[PDB]
């Protein structure tokens, strides 16, 4: 809705191109759309999570070539790929920590926008859409565990059916289902595959309408401070065409990252994962030390935090007749935890938008970030003392977060002066 | 009038029938095939067990716990008080819906020997670490920490509910039959 | 269970410009044929990779003879037949004796510290030395706390750590004192149990080290392969980094 | 390019929702262009082939979660779907004869645009990525047959990866890749079930375009005549609105067609296909009745009508010095006959749109008509006498219509006076 | 080769409203077992399914009962033991048997006419006829024109298409002169070659038409319930078709 | 001047080394993996083989076919020009590759009772009809309809070339050596 100049036909090829499909014009649009001065480097994510994707998509479809989804060769069938294709090892490699770095950048893309008030009006939708393709995600970097048919994957997989399985009623059913059977077996396998292989398109889908939505209401800047509309001229003053400047960065960024990237895969690549998964699958013997995903454990963290033995469990299994017990409170508090974050564009109320002039929403917000990390850093710990308590507090403050704090925050703060433009910040 | 109004919602009226005559199907197609369905009933043979010796077996593509405890197991077992465990019902298939987590009642024999139940955690599916783990002198399920005694209920913990005991009896005396 | 102590051994490896040593992997090989195939097998390892470059590194030859030691079952034929390089090495031959295809690979040595896993972050996962300590690690004689107590068939091992152990040996709280536990693995090695060609010394520590240090390539044998597949990726783009700097610069550099 | 008007929210959500994200409005823009009124029944096929499209993605996606990509299990694997999947039966049949149908239809789709003209400019894009889909359905319902792993499947996909071993020079090079190895098996079986999947969305995305570019020039008409764009009056006579006039033929259409589609999955799901194919694959043994697809047949008939024998071979292979002898020929033969298709664009001369008012035309094109048919008849008989030469006839016919006849009527045809509007046609 | 004369049997499963004839099946089922399976086999056939509902159904226990006679190399156990309705009919015995899992639906009958495939349209496929007919054609006496001349192992048919033909029994360009040609299948009928509990008459055309009908539902077990999926598929269509047609008219009515 | 554009085309350069350098390997790993590229070399027991008859034997995933010739085999194989074959050269890998395609440059012995050859039809695949069938007393390829003499060499159709032969020799009195 700012004001740019519109795409010209030069060429003859592109004059008959654009009177027959105008698909130039819209590339255009689309790559040279005025973008705020000021983007720092925690507006690069954005981009690093389109790479991945891509990556993850490509290296995919290779991998497919050479795996066997079915329990008998499915393992074997990837150590294959590893000693035979060629490249193999790398590719699985790449597509492995592929993932890990998918995730990374996905958080750093959540708090960037939890911090800037990346998800407050009018860029609610946008917010949401991210919300779907962040459960997708997950959803799918799931399935890919299971795919090696490993201990950690097998497993896992038992579990994560399981969370379905506490749901009132309908969850045995939906297990069921879900398994193809009584127990975690080929048929599961199977369907995983072909879901595996689904979901990454699906995702790439959303992608586009994400990028459809947040160019339909002009990018966040780091000050919160709107483009001027009023004239092409003092627009131009507040932003600089898409490319080739941000392009460029967009590029180089990428660069740097891919370079620490290749240093994993090339010299760690098994940093990331769980060792247990080079041990094939046993239905008769869960491994002592199965721990999730790295970039799972803390939601793992907070599902577990919630024992039989938690007040609020009590309390709660107690007036819900029991229905609600540890089990599913568990479960509810885990999707809940994300729900919330979800909801977050309403649950925030203070009117200024960047985060960077609100002195008390600060603290709060890093407790947020401190409480992440610490989340993950327990969901490798065990379930004895004093961890427990600290998973309980940690979840306790993440709620708190989202469901009081800020809406207090909103009435309570007193903000502090954002720039009258752009254009000011950006020549400090 | 509603001459042609009851046309139209006579048609997306079918329209509907057969858009979910479609989706069931497409649906069902995922519950368990005919093969999966094929539920067995498999036979162990227990000669080979001393006391003190889990024997864990497959079925119906979960794992099945056949522990002959010790003195030292039964004891604890029949120590405890119904009221101090979460878990009241026996959840045992071999006899009422309605008994109680007593010792006697998770054994197959009157000497509560021989404990057979499923090694399937009951909060999210792993199969517990036995050899007498976790507080209790039973199981611990490394999954989400949950304990279970040497009866196989649940203490402490996610978990829900005790093991539970599938249909089980000595056909002879050296086999047990599971289903 | 838990976690515990591993020792140390500087692999040829490890390191970003390690790389394994021909030799020591081909004592290795001859240490697990002569000791370890006894009751182990390595399954996803196809022979005709003991040729392959980057690892032992045999003459095909000689690989097609070893390959012969192998009783093998035909795939058509059902029957029996010697075994060719186009065959993986047989199952572990005992029943409880796991594969050690990928075993420098399924363990890790190197935990923490505080459960933030920044000891593996500089000393790598470890699997190797984990073998290889476990190898070591059967002494002599077993810990005090459990001197009349040694379950029948299982051995002490001071690296093992997933072992059961005698209840006169755990703590107020059911936690172990010992170092390490109970493995039903009786001790491999014995001084000079192989007689190296060469005649390089075959003292258990060596020994260990070496099998190890092959089946760390009987795991990861395109380890080298990645390697320079990484200072490549690192160069072009350490590279192309400086330049898209550059040129990102400068193009900014024309605004503010 | 029609005049018209836009959405225009109505309520809250309407209004709250396309300050953001205007996508209620682009579905409007998309339901409800301006249509010509004198649209026959020869339009409906793109939709039918739309529902195709989705038919066999479902479908697809569902027998993907039974099926097993490897030579030892795949064949035993569809069985399996056939005996014990819940509807597995009905599955397999569905997206089998889908297949069909799909090709059935867009033959209907094709020629209909070479009769009334809907290639000619300013249509040409539609019509060069609606190329592109044809080729992409091809390549798919190619990998598809190779998955069963029958007799059929297997020689048909040693014969189709051969096709690229004519290519001089690089050919070998080319197919022992795409076999990923010496013979047709596992490696190939393995990646064609990657690529089997990956293609139907790659298509989905052009029918997108496909769909953007006839979007972008309006449809065209049994008379070629356009629509008035002076002014939304005299419009409005020569259109009707997308929805609901046309949205309802299209499901009217669509259920008559299901019926009878239905009623042969129903009743004789095995009669479009090849009994050879309920044979596990022998990589020793071709059968004596091998044929391809019937959708395919024509053009296998073009490519085998070209033997050594052919003094047009002969010519050919002694002015190349031996290197276009008769295999190659006959590939290029084939893929040339498909090639020619694609630039009828510019071979058709003639600046009349419709061929309802060019009596010349009418002729050879009903010939062509005749010819396809015949084509595909031949393709299912043996290499001898006649049939040799009527395929012969056939073929030569066939480049005969694009590379000659469509050029010259462009200058020797005396055409028929087309209506002044669609209006008028329409009111008749 | 190419394509020949098939006996037009009246099928009870043929037709739209075509069903098995529960008895039938048994019959067949008998044939099946006391002469086919012999030599043949039918591996993807689940024996369980002898049970499921629209084909043979038979009690569970008669099943349980029948699947002991197979002995199986069971999965885990790598041992023999008696065979579990969870067991698919063992592979064919004889090594160049076909295995008869599919046949009725692999083998067409009915062709033409002049390669339009026409006939198939209104006869179908034929695969069980064309069975049928070959279990019938088998004649006493070979044709005369290689009446000194027929390859060992073989036997003339009537029906099959596919044998090797004796050269003096090919025209002046090699085109077979008989109706038939040479199969390795030695005639497995002859009347009452079976006792049928009801006493239903064993005569080889019987039998013949019964295994055959039997083989067509074990290749085709779904087969009644693809058709009852068909009416109702049929009728919701029939009809929204008829309701969408009117709608249609009515609202285009309002324009021209 | 060229200061900044010679960045940008040093820039610009490595992009698309990269570039390239991510394609190939994305293409290479369709290449034959490091199994298949064993090539071995079988051995054909053909004791069993009276005269007039085929064996027909699998190898590197390809049939092989293996007649023991019958006179009438062998004298049509020697009374043919070879100015009348459409293809002169042997094919044969066990002479030189200049050979003609004289029935004896076809056989592996002098009397041209063992002819040995790949059944892969040089048109675009299929394994060629046997038991002297086709317009030649050869083989027919029913895929495109390509005849074979007794000899093994194309006559008429698409294909452009005679069978060819593979490495093949007889090891002993009773067994071949393909490859
Ligand atoms: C969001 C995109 C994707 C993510 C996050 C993802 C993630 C994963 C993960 C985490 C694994 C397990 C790695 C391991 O073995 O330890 C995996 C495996 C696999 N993925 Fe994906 N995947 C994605 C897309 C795809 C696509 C599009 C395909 C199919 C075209 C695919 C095919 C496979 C296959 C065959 C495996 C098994 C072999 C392997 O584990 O390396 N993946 N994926
Ligand atoms: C497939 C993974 C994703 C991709 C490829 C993607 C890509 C992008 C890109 C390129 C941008 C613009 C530049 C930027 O500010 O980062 C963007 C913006 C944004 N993304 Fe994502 N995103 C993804 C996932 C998510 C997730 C999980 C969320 C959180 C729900 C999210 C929330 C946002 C928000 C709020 C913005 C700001 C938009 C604006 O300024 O109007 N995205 N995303
Ligand atoms: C994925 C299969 C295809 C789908 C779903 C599809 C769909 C459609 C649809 C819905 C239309 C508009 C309504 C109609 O006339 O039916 C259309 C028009 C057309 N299609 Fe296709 N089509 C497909 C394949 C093709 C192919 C293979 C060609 C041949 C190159 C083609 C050429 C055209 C042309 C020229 C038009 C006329 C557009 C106009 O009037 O401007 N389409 N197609
Ligand atoms: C353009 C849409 C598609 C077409 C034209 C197509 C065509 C085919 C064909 C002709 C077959 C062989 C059917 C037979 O057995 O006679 C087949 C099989 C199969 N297709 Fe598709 N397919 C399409 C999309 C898909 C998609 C999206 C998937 C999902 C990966 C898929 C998965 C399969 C599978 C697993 C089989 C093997 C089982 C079987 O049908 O026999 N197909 N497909
Ligand atoms: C009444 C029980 C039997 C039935 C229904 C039956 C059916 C068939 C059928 C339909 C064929 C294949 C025809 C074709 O290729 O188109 C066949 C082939 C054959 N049958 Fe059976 N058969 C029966 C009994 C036997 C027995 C008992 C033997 C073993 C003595 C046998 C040996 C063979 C052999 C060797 C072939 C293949 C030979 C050839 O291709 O010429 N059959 N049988
Ligand atoms: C076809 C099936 C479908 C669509 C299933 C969809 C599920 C989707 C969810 O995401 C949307 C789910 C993956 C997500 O919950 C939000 C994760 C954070 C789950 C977290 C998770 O991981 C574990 C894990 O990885 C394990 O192995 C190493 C083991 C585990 O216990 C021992 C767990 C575990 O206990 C939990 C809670
Ligand atoms: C990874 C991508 C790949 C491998 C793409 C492959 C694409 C191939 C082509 O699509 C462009 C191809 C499908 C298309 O050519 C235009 C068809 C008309 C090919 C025609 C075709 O079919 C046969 C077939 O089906 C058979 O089995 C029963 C057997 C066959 O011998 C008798 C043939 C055959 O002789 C021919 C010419
Ligand atoms: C417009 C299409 C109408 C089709 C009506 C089809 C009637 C098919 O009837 C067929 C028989 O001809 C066939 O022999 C058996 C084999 O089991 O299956 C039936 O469904
Ligand atoms: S599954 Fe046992 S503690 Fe969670
Ligand atoms: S492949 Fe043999 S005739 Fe074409
Ligand atoms: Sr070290
Ligand atoms: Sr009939």
């Amino acid at each position: 809705g700012i004001p740019h100049d519109h795409y010209e036909p030069r060429t003859g090829i592109e004059k008959w191109l654009h009177s027959r499909l105008p698909i130039v014009a819209l590339a255009y649009d689309t790559i040279m759309i005025p973008t705020p001065r000021n983007l720092n480097w925690m507006w690069i994510w954005g981009v690093v999570l389109a790479f991945c994707l891509v990556l993850q998509i490509v290296t995919g479809i290779v991998l497919a070539m050479h795996y066997t989804p079915h329990v008998d060769l499915a393992f074997a069938s990837v150590e294959h790929i590893m000693r035979n294709v060629n490249g193999g090892f790398m590719l699985r490699y790449l597509h492995a920590n592929g993932a890990s770095l998918f995730f990374i950048a996905v958080y750093l893309h959540i708090f960037r926008g939890l911090y800037y008030g990346s998800y407050k009006a009018p860029r609610e939708v946008t917010w949401i859409v991210g919300m779907l393709i962040y459960l997708a995600m997950m959803a799918t970097a799931f399935m890919g565990y299971v795919l090696p048919w490993g201990q950690m994957s097998f497993w896992g997989a038992t579990v994560i059916t399981g969370l379905f399985g506490a749901i009132p009623g309908i969850g045995h059913s939906i297990q069921t289902w879900l398994l193809g059977g009584p127990a975690v077996d080929n048929a599961t396998l199977n369907r995983f595959f072909s879901l595996h292989y689904l979901l990454p398109f699906v995702i790439a889908a959303l992608v586009a309408i994400h990028i459809w939505a947040f160019h339909s209401t002009g990018n966040n800047n780091p000050t919160g401070v709107e483009v001027r509309r009023t004239s092409k001229a003092e627009a131009q003053k507040d932003t600089v065409p898409f490319w080739p400047y941000f392009i460029i960065k967009d590029v180089f960024a990428l660069a740097v990252v891919l370079l620490v990237f290749f240093a994993i895969v090339g010299f760690m690549p098994n940093y990331l994962g769980h060792p247990d998964n080079y041990i094939e699958a046993n239905p008769l013997r869960t491994p002592a030390h199965i721990v999730p995903e790295w970039y799972f454990l803390p939601f793992y963290a907070i599902l577990r935090a919630f024992t039989a033995d938690v007040w609020v469990v009590q309390i709660a299994n107690f007036i819900s007749f029991g229905i609600i017990d540890a089990k599913f409170f568990g479960v509810l508090a885990m999707f809940g935890a994300i729900l919330v974050m979800a909801l977050v564009p309403w649950l925030d109320t203070s009117p200024v938008r960047s985060g960077r002039y609100r002195p008390m929403f600060k603290i709060y917000f890093w407790l947020l970030a401190a409480d992440f990390v610490i989340l993950t850093w327990v969901g490798a710990q065990q379930t004895t003392f004093p961890y427990d308590w600290i998973s309980l507090i940690a979840s306790a403050y993440w709620f708190a977060y989202f469901l009081v704090i800020l809406p207090i925050l909103g009435a309570i703060e007193k903000p502090v002066a954002p720039p009258a433009t752009i254009e000011e910040d950006f020549n400090a | 009038g509603t001459r042609r109004d009851f046309l139209y919602y006579a048609t997306a009226g079918a329209g509907a029938v057969a858009t979910g005559a479609a989706v069931w199907p497409l649906i069902n197609q995922m519950n368990p095939s005919a093969d999966v369905q094929a539920l067995a009933s498999i036979f162990v043979d227990v000669s080979s067990v001393e006391p003190g010796v889990q024997l864990t077996v497959k079925f119906l593509g979960k794992p099945i716990f056949i522990r002959r405890r010790t003195e030292a197991d039964i004891e604890l077992g029949r120590s405890v008080q119904l009221g101090q465990l979460v878990d009241t019902n026996a959840r045992n298939a071999n006899i009422d819906a309605g008994a109680e987590a007593t010792d006697q009642n998770r054994t197959l024999d009157e000497a509560g020997e021989w404990l057979v139940m499923w090694g399937v955690c009951t909060h999210l599916g792993c199969s517990p670490i036995g050899g007498v783990s976790g507080d209790f002198g039973g199981w611990f399920c490394p999954c989400h920490g949950s304990h279970y005694d040497s009866a196989g209920r649940i203490r402490k913990g996610p978990a829900p509910e005790n093991l539970p005991i599938p249909l089980a009896k000595f056909i002879d005396e050296t086999t047990i039959q599971l289903g | 269970a838990g976690g515990g102590h591993v020792e140390d051994v500087p692999f040829s490896f490890e390191g970003p410009f390690g790389t394994f040593d021909q030799h020591q992997l081909q004592r290795g090989l001859q240490v697990y044929t002569e000791v370890c195939a006894a009751c182990h097998g390595m399954k996803f390892v196809p022979i005709r990779s003991l040729s392959e470059p980057g690892g032992p590194e045999l003459p095909e030859d000689q690989v097609r003879a070893y390959a012969t030691q192998f009783t093998v079952t035909d795939e058509e034929t059902g029957e029996d037949r010697e075994g060719k390089p186009t065959d993986h090495f047989p199952h572990s031959a005992l029943e409880n004796a796991p594969d050690l295809s990928l075993m420098a690979k399924a363990r890790a040595g190197f935990h923490g510290p505080m459960g933030t896993g920044i000891s593996q972050l500089f000393n790598g996962i470890g699997g190797p030395e984990y073998i290889y300590s476990v190898l070591t690690g059967f002494p002599e004689e077993p810990p005090k706390c459990a001197e009349g107590h040694e379950p029948d068939g299982f051995y002490y091992n001071r690296a093992f750590q997933n072992g059961s152990v005698p209840d006169t040996c755990k703590d107020a709280n059911g936690v172990k004192t010992t170092a390490g536990s109970w493995i039903a693995m009786p001790p491999p090695l014995m001084d000079d149990l192989v007689e190296y060609a060469d005649g390089h010394d075959a003292s258990v520590h060596a020994m260990a080290e070496d099998v190890s240090a092959f089946l760390m390539w009987a795991a990861e044998p395109k380890l080298m392969a990645r390697k320079q597949a990484g200072f490549t990726a690192v160069m072009f783009l350490t590279v192309l980094s400086v330049l898209l700097y550059l040129t990102n610069k400068r193009l900014w550099a024309g605004v503010k």
